[PDB]
């Protein structure tokens, strides 16, 4: 029949967040038919036909009670008071994670309590690994997503509106009226099915918590919320990319940086060979202004756009990079991300080298070694980035040349050792670092660099690049040089 | 057919925040529409927005330029009294930097005469002739231009960024401005596409009209 | 007859932490953004600049319906119908309002670092045997010269004679807002590019320009030179003064360029008793 | 009207180690960064100056709200309540507690090095056999002349009487936070560049250059005296005194230069008694 409402992924009109409200739709009524297949079983009759970017509605008699069965049964409320969204798949997604989507939403949809009732805190104390943490929670009773029909349809028809709807933040985040004053006039409006795709935004998006590096976790529990949008270019593609980002694990969604949580929203993704890859979406950063602040604020907003490049390097690091360490104290389930993997995440979404600065995280700014560590656990990770550095081949060089040096000043200590004794070569590894810590400028620093390369004796990729050697070591400063002989003394490896 | 005027821009540091972008000052990648048409009109010192609808505006983009963030303690309409702490919000806003651009006017399709491509023309070989008020600034206020001035295909001789429409592109930038809510804004899907061209293609033409 | 005055502006080299962003609990983050050849510089906000030219105003008679408590740390108004034939704040900087409105007859872009920012900061411990929180503050600081664009239409003035205390403003600028416990800045000019003009487009917004990371020769940037020689930006109605005069006059064949033949003077003062003189004869004053 | 007072100030040279930032591993890092020529100098911070003068005001008998008990290194509040009117500091340094914020009458910048930091490091070791984690550490210094700038609003102080002790202080300035066992480094000051004007504009900031590299010469900038002959900065305002004084007399054409018609005393007591007369005449004191 005719379409009293319809919806295509085509229109000029539309920006993003309709977009992704319009794949909540697809969603939704994807598991309603999966729910209810039968017509009669569907309130009011409603008939949805759904193509690849084309959304189709249809329905019997007055819309109020359609429109009202099909809010009612897309927003529910489950018995603990955790956010029931059926477009989600709550059956295999776990208690930890339900209770992670639901703070997400009520932090950064339902900031205000002018929009939804609260029920009781809810503590739970859930099982891991012997460790029976208390998740405390605010249960919900009520909320405007709800009841957002009394306004999408007339009250005295029962039926759409046939004008502008004025809207609010909760439908379109970042839709704040500016002056309060001039409340009544100065709204936003939008048509009744972009009012629906408002309503149904929330079930696409998912929710990240951001760690901020310079505050301990331990003394500061995350609280700011990170809004993955994703870029829509396919209905069923973005329904499979959902799906298949439910199965990550909470401990996942904890990052350290806007990039890391765009790219965990795409490390799931199928890679093509054939097909060009190249996915967008947008990070809305939440965080309280102050201490006391009763509501989140818009933050941040940036962009992400990753290729196939970006993405296989972003899977290299997580491959040789640890993972979060997932810390569990008294109700404290910290989690611990090593900087590095932002760090290089960022430099590759900045498209500029991932090497832009490691050591200057790893060892100057981290003194605690907090991402020292992980260097240690992933020095070989970095190392392998760095030979992918074309430019570094000429300091992989200089690291080979040390290493040989320090192999001839091993021998003669070896030598040197009488017989039976034990050779203090851990104490000579040691004294190599204060020695090279204790240089203070570039003479001195490059006097004992090159006493230290003469007494290494014969050196053959010395003598093989010769030239490139010596001009590496007269022009780059000594601080650098510093830098990459400590790097040598670690990766020393017999 | 009178070849289209064209002009260069260069703006050191412009803002064209989005529309429901109203809780941040987050800024489309390119110029809209609608601001280049009235930052046209400030140029000719046109204060009515009716008189010139129908001209059709094309923007090529010389080089992409970079974005950020700025912290401003923004004053609203919150409180009756001006003096109260609750006017005062600070939030961010996005920044354009370094924005080089050209633009392309086809005032044909315009019924009232003289043309707004006759009046910019008209401008520049008479500056003096012209009279209007204020200072030419692109997006905020105080965000004036550096160099704005008639020009060639063949200014930069180099490679272009042009402004397509595309009904599946990125970028929604509305062409008709409601300043006042959202009703009366119109809005069209773009995509920026690196072809190496002088002259826009068709859809470039970005075409003005009254939102009725 | 529309006539207008764009000016870009040079200040001194020190030590700056003027406009700051959001906090992270440590460090206090001076703003930045890209610029020439993509190198973050620290900016001042434009909105700085304007509330320092309010302030000016206000502190030497002027009347000014914007008037700031300084014991308050407040903006009060005096009159909540705006009058710019009365208030110099209503006729140069204009107001808004739910008659409706006025656009301000000045504008001017925000400033910026002439060299990239690099990791600056400053430690900050306060002194006590108690070491308790909100203590060990960070605050990022640049080193480098400020460099802002201002252009104003002077027949969109009200009273054509506010013009003259808007150049002794921007000469004496009194202070953009900034750590001036921690760091005194001052933004006096140090070396002028000024246009009096009846055309609207001045390309003069960002002249001064060095790079070559810290330093503080602050050459006159080459584009701006072939600009001139070019044939437009006319040397008639360039009005070139500071420090640069110096670099000027030691520039090769200087004395056959048409740079030549623009108002030029080593002394600040000079310069603007010439330009308020041009522009007073012009406006009929 | 509006007057104010801005100044430079130069060191006497030593051995300096004033300002340890966060160290790293054993050795004591002393706060530094770049500067003119982007040669790596050594920096004190302003807070530093600000608590020497609160220390000095508190020395002096003058009243000063907050209270430093040398036995306890702890800081303790006279009155839970600022008072601008009744306290030195208050009036003078401002407060905010978080009326309840005052903008401050002094404001200073840091203390720069004169000369670069080549990187110079002492070792210091605990004595006797017994040696334990703690034994051996050591500690960068740096053989420097500082220099800092400050500048401050005399109309804005609540009792105009207050800029007295402040110009004291700064003649007499006690110790400056830093490791004074065995880096005991006198801040007291040598030379000054005083300026003591209605106008805002200041061109005296950081007027001061080394004639080589590694060395304590400490000549005055060209662009200080380019800008004196120029025309501008009026030496009836200037006050310059200290060891300056010598190489300006020994300058060539010094007899026919601006500099010449300038307040300049070799004995610094006599120059601070000349500005502090011309001040209580300017004010009424």
């Amino acid at each position: 029949t005719q379409p009293k409402i319809s919806l295509s992924l085509h229109a000029a009109d539309t920006t993003i967040m309709h977009r992704v409200g319009m794949t909540g739709l697809y969603m939704t009524l994807k598991r309603l038919e999966k729910q209810y297949p039968l017509s009669r079983q569907r309130g009011g009759h409603i008939s949805w036909f759904l193509t690849a970017d084309t959304i189709e509605l249809f329905w019997e008699g007055s819309d109020f009670i359609a429109l009202s069965w099909l809010i009612n049964e897309s927003f529910q409320l489950d018995d603990t008071g955790l956010i029931h969204l059926v477009g989600l798949d709550n059956d295999r997604i776990d208690l930890r994670q339900k209770i992670h989507i639901h703070e997400g939403i009520c932090g950064v949809f339902l900031r205000l309590n002018k929009f939804y009732q609260a029920g009781e805190i809810i503590n739970t104390e859930l099982r891991f690994e012997e460790k029976q943490v208390e998740y405390q929670y605010k249960s919900l009773t009520w909320y405007a997503h709800q009841t957002f029909a009394e306004k999408l349809c007339e009250a005295d028809t029962q039926q759409l509106r046939h004008d502008y709807i004025q809207i609010t933040s909760w439908l379109y985040l970042g839709g704040i009226v500016r002056h309060a004053r001039t409340q009544n006039t100065t709204k936003l409006e939008e048509k009744p099915e972009y009012a629906l795709a408002l309503l149904f935004v929330p079930v696409v998006c998912h929710y990240c918590l951001l760690h901020i590096p310079s505050e301990d976790l331990k003394e500061r529990k995350p609280h700011r919320y990170l809004v993955v949008i994703p870029e829509i270019k396919d209905f069923e593609d973005a329904s499979q990319r959902r799906w298949r980002l439910q199965q990550l694990e909470t401990k996942q969604f904890h990052v350290s940086s806007l990039g890391e949580a765009g790219l965990l929203y795409y490390s799931l993704d199928d890679i093509q060979p054939e097909v060009a890859y190249y996915q967008a979406c947008q990070v809305w950063l939440y965080e309280k202004t102050n201490k006391a602040s009763r509501q989140r604020t818009l933050m941040s907003i940036e962009e992400i756009k990753i290729d196939k490049n970006i993405l296989i390097t972003y899977q290299q690091v997580q491959k040789y990079f640890k993972t979060n360490y997932q810390i569990i104290k008294y109700k404290q389930i910290f989690i611990k991300v090593n900087p590095i993997r932002s760090l290089i995440a960022d430099n590759l979404v900045k498209g500029i080298h991932w090497w832009s600065n490691f050591w200057e995280k790893l060892v100057i700014e981290d003194s605690k070694e907090y991402l020292f560590n992980q260097l240690f656990s992933n020095r070989e990770g970095f190392i392998i980035m760095a030979e992918n550095s074309e430019e570094d081949k000429q300091y992989l060089i200089f690291i080979k040349v040390f290493q040989q040096a320090m192999k001839g000043n091993f021998a003669k200590i070896y030598a040197k050792t009488e017989e039976g004794k034990d050779p203090p070569i851990k104490k000579k590894v040691e004294r190599l670092r204060a020695e090279l810590n204790y240089c203070y400028d570039e003479l001195s620093f490059k006097e004992y660099l090159s006493d230290f390369l003469v007494r290494g004796g014969l050196n053959k990729y010395f003598n093989e690049h010769q030239e490139e050697i010596a001009l590496l070591i007269k022009k780059s400063p000594w601080q650098e040089i510093r830098i990459w002989s400590l790097l040598a003394i670690a990766s020393y490896k017999p | 057919m009178i070849a289209p005027l064209i002009l260069y821009l260069d703006v050191p540091f412009t803002t064209f925040r989005e529309s429901h972008a109203r809780e941040m000052g987050k800024t489309y990648p390119v110029p809209p529409p609608a601001t280049v048409y009235g930052m046209l009109l400030s140029l000719v010192g046109e204060t009515n927005v009716y008189r010139h609808c129908g001209v059709e505006l094309a923007i090529a983009m010389l080089s992409s330029p970079k974005k950020s963030r700025i912290l401003r303690q923004m004053r609203r309409f919150k409180n009756a009294d001006f003096s109260h702490p609750e006017n005062v919000i600070p939030c961010y806003q996005e920044i354009l930097s370094n924005l080089k651009c050209l633009i392309w006017v086809r005032s044909d399709e315009e019924k009232i005469q003289p043309s707004l491509r006759e009046r910019i023309q008209l401008a520049f070989d008479h500056p003096e002739l012209v009279r209007r008020f204020g200072c030419l600034f692109l997006g905020e206020s105080d965000q004036l231009i550096k160099t704005i001035k008639l020009a060639r295909e063949d200014y930069l001789e180099g490679v272009r960024q042009w402004a397509i429409r595309d009904n599946r592109g990125r970028l929604t930038l509305p062409y008709w401005v409601d300043h006042v809510g959202s009703r009366n804004t119109r809005f069209l899907r773009y995509r920026i596409e690196e072809m190496d061209r002088l002259s826009p293609p068709d859809l470039a033409w970005t075409m003005v009209q009254s939102p009725i | 007859p529309n006539y207008y005055l764009y000016g870009t502006v040079l200040t001194r080299y020190g030590l700056a932490s003027l406009n700051h962003d959001i906090r992270r609990g440590n460090k206090t983050i001076l703003q930045k953004g890209y610029w020439n050849n993509g190198k973050i510089h620290s900016f001042v906000g434009s909105s700085a600049i304007r509330w320092a030219l309010r302030f000016y105003l206000q502190k030497q008679g002027y009347l000014v319906n914007r008037v700031w408590d300084e014991e308050e740390h407040i903006n009060r108004l005096t009159s909540e119908d705006f009058d710019p034939e009365k208030f110099y704040d209503d006729d140069i900087f204009g107001f808004a309002l739910l008659p409706n409105q006025r656009m301000g007859a000045l504008g001017m872009n925000m400033a910026v670092s002439l060299t990239p920012y690099d990791g600056a900061v400053k430690l900050g411990a306060k002194s006590g045997r108690e070491k308790d929180s909100t203590s060990l503050h960070f605050t990022e600081y640049h080193a480098t010269r400020y460099q802002y664009y201002f252009g104003i239409d002077a027949t969109h003035l009200k009273d054509f004679s506010r013009i003259l205390p808007m150049i002794d403003g921007i000469m004496n600028l009194p202070k953009v807002g900034g750590s001036s416990n921690i760091f005194n800045y001052p933004f006096c000019p140090d070396s002028l590019v000024f246009q009096w003009t009846n055309h609207f487009a001045s390309y003069i917004s960002y002249c001064f320009e060095y790079c070559d990371p810290k330093s503080k020769e602050a050459k006159l940037s080459q584009e701006f030179i072939d600009e001139v020689e070019c044939g437009q930006i006319d040397p008639s109605k360039l009005w070139i003064g500071g420090t640069i005069v110096k670099d000027l006059q030691q520039l090769d064949n200087f004395e056959s360029s048409p740079l030549n033949k623009a108002h030029i003077y080593r002394n600040r003062n000079e310069m603007i008793e010439a330009l308020k003189t041009v522009i007073k004869r012009d406006l009929g004053l």
